[PDB]
């Protein structure tokens, strides 16, 4: 638009600009502040009346000179999108890290997106499998189906994530993006690393994956947009080649923290817990363009990071409405020697059923719930006296419980130095036979370390000769 | 023999328990008092928040 | 083709009369606004943006009235005029919403074309009074066979499922709506009930699912689905109780029977909290309205069973308050209990335990007691309170490790048998004529000597032997709705005759 | 003061601001009527702001307000009708009938805002009520001139309770009754009103025993609210001037109390610990103090309240603990074993239990039998985690008495002919006591506990051991 105004304020990342023609502005419009920066690209995101505006800022605020000249671009801001963002990493305004210059496209299109209807609604049921034996078991996944994590990170989230990316994007193959909401800038390069070694990232020709990485040093506001600039292309993906994508972000908790720090600045209340009263909205759209239309559907992996390891505040808790199935992974069971440390009874999906993944596949993951779960209702009991001391029927149960939890882990592909075991992958096929095998007490009757670092039940017999030696 | 033997057993064991509980108790004790103390912040919190408006 | 679809569009549109209000727009952004002006502007009453959006109006104020736009805040600027629409916020109620989704406002998103209308309505309509009230006798069942053997469920009653957020707190809600198939089929409408459910702050493949499992099932054709996903506007979740409430009203009005599922009220809650601190106006405890408790309890008693110089009509209400990692005292959880007659109370643990549909039968509660089970079902599930509440006591001193006499584990061994009984599939509809069996057999002691693994694979013989010998015992019960003294000894042998297996 | 004419200037809920001419307002706690396309709309004025601006709480629904729309000033408070004709009439927030019997005959009309009796007034309450419940009536024993308090959590059977005292006492008396809900259920109302009038308590030809005020919570926040002052000026009237006691109840006053804490946030008011009024002590105060022993006539509250999940560290319910003199707890627990009514009687303390109030043998009786009963709450830990061991024959005797007193405090009802089927029984002050004394000499420690269980007295005792013995 020829709206032309100055600043007035430059408070934090949040500056505001008053106009001094009286053509009127509009919501979700941006701003160009020139600056010594090159240039300063900010988003109105309230008019506070009188024609002064309030603005988003994606980079720095070091050098805003205050009643310093604006002109208005007259809308939202427009990423590149194609199949020529493909071995690209792109910043939340379009620009290069990796630094193979400007990036092409055919279709240039606005951020932000109007979240499929009731009328655009598709349906799956599909089972889509990590190879991962708790995962399967308990919590099965489908294609198109959105994927929750929890629990704090630097503890295995990255390597979990990164795991997840070795099986899922090599039993699909297709298109994939990796968007990384505030990501931490030394992991960010050992991705970098790991894909081009793996053979995901291909610079001599295209690569399977797309890229979008935000890192979490950056100013509130970028990290606010990086998720939208993300889902972007998975839509690009979706709709207009009309092939089923993937999507992997760690964490996405970012989203919700980066909003409630702008929130109270930009003239907003903020709620008790201090989260913005904005999380509603915006967790709303986010959840509804990932989402299984007519076309495509990205099938979703999702990281949150939670504040003192708590479920009880209420970002994460309003998150698990917009779940089909979670895998809430606590801290102290990956300080315990298991890995993965995602809890057996703190588990669900809406695909565990005795007809969508099968009847074989809900008994044998209904019977290790029962176990476990008695066993976790007498565990005072069980210090306090002994384990004899116990009534009988339950010296049964808690010696079978006791083999289970040993038995949960499956050393990772990813992070098989630092484990110290080789990596390991097995089918669902192969897990719902190792699972079955404990429960009827065939290979029971064997050390408690035989179960102790390894997948399925063939590598525990592998092992009891390893100890007998 | 089997009957001073049991005594000696039920000794053994409700002494052991007295000091395993201990341990938990120990445990409750800094879980309970941390959590009243969270509680007194987030009656503060709310204050705030109703003060603003 | 699409040529004259847009042809027919432009006919349609344009061509606005004399106005006779204004205000100008200032604040805006958030799907909220404040403007200057307007002083013939009525509480509730909706007001055009000349953007495309509308959004009705909560809060006047001699400076600056705020106007909580629906539309989306991209199409609204600063300065422009807005226009009265004059009438307060109404839904078309009719017979063509019948095996179709419509959203917050009433207009189908399902695409399955123009409802059809006999009527409008208005969202807030409130309680009928004293005297055009009767009392609730009203047999009504959810295909549990543990929640209708514990606790009175009826149409006319609110009885609030409580519990933590996806432990198939829909789920819970989905088996009693394809239990009420089996009254929608009977002739007679003073049965039929066009259940109506109601779904906040759920994303919009929940919903899609729903109706999918619907069809499947064949109970898609009584049933409306009401919707406000969690993107969709704060305003527009706030009204989807409301305009489900006067939808169902319609059949009351009739003098038919229905039954509203608030799924959950919580995010209803919080959609308020985003409203009114963006007119920043104060709030009760913990971040939540101060007017909160006037939404929920305003609400909850027009669903309401009517006298004999009415329709004789009766909406039932379910709500469903999700509590976030626990927590039955937090301030929306409080308040709604404080509202329903009764609890059915989902219990997390339990479903580990293997006992799903999940109850917990202490937390569960009924102020005026029995009066809502069908009586041949009173008379089955007589000492079944009782036993389970004992066990409750016994169980827990019996698994010390300690010694027991043989009356303590009477209790403990009597209790197992029974809470195995309980156990069932989501999924699978019930009959009174099922559960009555069942019950005897558990209550005068002939699963004791049918083994515990085992008391699952007896349940579906049971019924089955009888469908081939004792066919004549279901048909009474079916028939009669009660048990005589000819009734207890028919049922007596035909226990008897298959205890095996 | 005088009727005036102001202009509404902002609509904020139920919150309503006016905008009345300079040099013009009404006095604080008035009365203003709006007209409006739903009844009358009530204001009830609370603040002033200054420049002549008033901020009211609603009493009537709210929708469908201009700014600008006239408000009238009645030059006084909201006057509600009072009398011995308004006894089986039910009146609400604005003094009309919802069960529509149209206008309320009228004698006489008061104002809500009565303040306080005086110390001077005062007298010493030395009447002694008896509600007929043997466990009520040992172990915690009403006066008639008291401040009675129902506590209980969610659920417990209150309702059913309150029916219970209202159907037989009410009838016994000479005196009048008021039984006034504060936002309740319109499922409660439809029940209350249906089976008090079955039983001639209410009765349509004749004068009623006991009054209605139905305020229900489809009401506004502020409506709700001043409905227990509406009952409370009905009861004054019989107290004062008509000169007759009163036997008074309220229901749920948690839900009082809980109105006030909301319109405390919306007045702009800074709540104070655990979302609780500022205002909490005076507010309970109030309303207690009114309802007093004067020698005009007594005036005696019987008080459900809502206590939110069995807690009493939460403020709301601690407060009201003071103000109430003969506590009884209606525990959860009582009730889901088969045992009528829910009191729990090691929990309710009484400050009407003296040693010659209700003579020197009724203390004893009860001491005994709080004691027998502990002793075997005591022993429950010690069997459970101990098994057999470190018992006695003294504590066998114990636990077998109190066995058999435990299902001596179920007492079946009239009406929970609705519940169980089991119709009711009378049991006097001295019948109770003398039937207890019976049990602890351990000459009915020969008859069974289930012979014990929904009887009376002692005859009672003796007729459901031969039923067993048949």
């Amino acid at each position: 638009t020829p709206i032309t105004g100055k600043v007035t304020a430059v408070i934090g990342a949040i500056v505001d600009v008053h106009f001094e023609q009286s053509e009127l502005p509009a919501i979700l419009n941006a701003l160009e502040i020139k600056t010594p920066q090159g240039k300063l690209v900010l988003e109105v995101a309230q008019h506070l009346g009188e024609n002064t505006v309030r603005t988003i800022a994606m980079d720095g605020t070091e050098g805003l000179v205050r009643g310093e000249k604006v002109l208005d671009t007259g809308g939202p801001i427009s990423v590149p999108v194609g199949r020529e963002t493909l071995g690209r990493i792109i910043n939340v305004i379009g620009e290069p890290i990796d630094e193979r210059g400007p990036i092409k496209s055919k279709l240039r299109k606005p951020i932000h997106a109007d979240p499929p209807s009731f009328a655009e609604q598709s349906t799956s049921a599909e089972i889509l499998e990590t190879g991962i034996k708790v995962v399967d078991l308990l919590a099965p996944y489908a294609r198109g189906g959105k994927i929750g994590l929890f629990g704090g990170a630097g503890v295995g989230k990255t390597v979990f994530i990164q795991e997840l990316i070795n099986n899922i994007a090599k039993a699909h193959g297709g298109f994939s993006v990796f968007t990384g909401v505030g990501e931490r800038t030394r992991e960010g390069n050992d991705l970098y690393r790991e894909m081009k070694e793996t053979g995901v990232i291909n610079l001599e020709g295209e690569s399977k994956v797309a890229l979008v990485f935000g890192q979490m040093n950056e100013p509130p506001g970028a990290r606010a947009r990086v998720a939208l600039t993300g889902l972007t292309i998975a839509e690009y993906f979706r709709d207009e080649e009309g092939q089923d994508v993937l999507l992997f972000i760690d964490n996405i908790f970012r989203f919700t923290q980066a909003g409630s720090e702008v929130s109270a600045l930009l003239g907003r209340i903020p709620s008790a817990v201090g989260y913005q009263p904005t999380l509603a909205t915006d967790m709303g759209l986010l959840q509804e363009r990932i989402t299984t239309t007519k076309k495509g559907s990205v099938t979703s992996v999702q990281a949150v990071y939670v504040p003192a390891d708590d479920l009880t505040d209420p970002a994460p808790a309003t998150t698990f409405a917009h779940l089909d199935a979670t895998t809430v992974l606590s801290r102290g069971i990956s300080e315990l020697g298991i890995y993965p440390a995602v809890d057996p009874l703190d588990s669900k999906s809406r695909l565990l059923d005795a007809a969508v993944v099968g009847q074989e596949h809900y008994d044998v993951a209904s019977k290790v719930q029962e176990t476990l779960q008695t066993y976790k209702s007498l565990q005072d009991i069980i210090a306090i006296l002994g384990m004899d001391e116990l009534s009988e029927q339950d010296k049964l149960t808690v010696e079978r419980a006791r083999k289970i939890q040993r038995f949960l882990s499956q050393p990772f592909a990813v992070a098989e130095v630092f484990t110290g075991i080789p990596g390991k992958l097995v089918r669902l096929k192969d897990t719902v036979a190792s699972f079955k095998a404990v429960l009827e007490g065939k290979y029971d009757n064997i050390p408690e370390h035989a179960f102790y670092m390894v997948g399925g039940i063939e590598d525990v017999v592998a092992k009891a000769e390893k100890l007998a030696a | 023999q089997g009957y001073a033997a049991e005594i000696s057993a039920r000794r053994n064991a409700m002494d052991n328990a007295s000091k395993n509980a201990g341990d938990m108790i120990n445990r409750y004790s800094i879980l309970y008092n941390r959590t009243r103390q969270a509680v007194i912040t987030n009656e503060l919190v709310d204050i705030i928040t109703g003060a603003s408006s | 083709e699409v040529s004259s679809i847009l042809e027919e569009r432009i006919k349609g549109v344009s061509d606005e009369a004399n106005l006779n209000e204004t205000g100008r727009v200032l604040a805006v952004g958030d799907g909220i606004a404040r403007v200057f002006g307007l002083n013939n502007i009525q509480a509730e009453e909706l007001v055009e943006f000349s953007s495309g959006v509308k959004g009705m109006a909560l809060n006047l104020e001699p400076g600056q009235v705020g106007i909580v736009l629906f539309g989306s805040d991209r199409l609204v600027k600063e300065g422009e005029l807005v226009k009265r629409t004059g009438n307060i916020v109404d839904v078309p109620v009719g017979p063509g919403l019948l095996g179709r989704v419509v959203d917050a406002l009433g207009n189908p998103i399902d695409g399955k074309g123009p409802i059809d209308a006999a009527g409008r309505s208005r969202a807030q309509v409130k309680a009928p009074g004293i005297l055009p009230r009767r009392s609730v006798h009203e047999p009504v069942q959810t295909g549990l066979k543990a929640v209708d053997a514990l606790v009175p469920i009826g149409r006319g009653q609110r009885e609030l499922i409580i519990g933590d957020r996806q432990t198939g707190k829909t789920a819970v809600a989905l088996d009693t709506i394809l239990n009420q198939k089996r009254w929608n089929n009977g002739s007679d409408e003073s049965k039929k009930l066009y259940c109506v459910y109601v779904a906040v702050g759920q994303k919009r493949s929940t919903v899609a699912q729903l109706v999918q499992t619907l069809e499947q099932h064949d109970a898609m054709k009584y049933s409306i689905i009401v919707a406000a996903t969690a993107s969709e506007a704060a305003p527009l979740q706030y009204l989807a109780p409301f305009t489900a409430a006067s939808i169902g009203e319609w059949f009351r009005d009739n003098g038919k029977h229905a039954l509203i599922v608030y799924d959950d009220l919580s995010k209803q809650a919080v959609a308020y909290r985003q409203l009114s601190l963006l007119l920043r106006r104060p709030p009760g405890r913990e971040a939540y309205p101060g007017d909160v408790f006037y939404l929920h309890s305003r609400l909850l008693e027009r669903a309401a069973k009517l006298s004999e110089k009415e329709g004789s009509g009766s909406l039932t209400a379910l709500p469903v308050i999700e509590t976030q990692g626990g927590d039955v005292s937090a301030y929306i959880p409080t308040n709604v209990i404080s509202i329903t007659d009764g609890q059915i109370f989902l219990e997390a643990e339990l479903f580990y335990k293997g006992i799903r549909p999940a109850i917990n039968v202490g937390l569960s509660v009924s102020r005026v007691g029995s009066a809502a089970q069908v009586k041949a079902l009173k008379q089955v599930a007589g000492s079944l309170k009782l036993f389970l509440a004992q066990y409750r006591e016994v169980a827990a001193f019996a698994q010390f490790g300690s010694d027991l006499d043989a009356s303590t584990k009477q209790t403990l061994v009597r209790g197992e048998r029974l809470t195995q009984l309980l156990k069932q599939n989501q999924y699978s509809p019930l009959a009174t004529e099922e559960q009555v069996p069942l019950i005897y057999a558990g209550v005068n002691g002939h699963l004791d000597g049918i083994e515990l693994s085992r008391i699952g694979e007896f349940e579906s013989s049971f019924l089955s032997y009888l469908k081939s010998n004792h066919n004549e015992l279901l048909t009474e019960i079916r028939e009669k709705g009660e048990l005589s003294k000819e009734l207890l000894a028919s049922l007596k042998s035909a226990t008897e005759s298959f205890v095996a297996t």
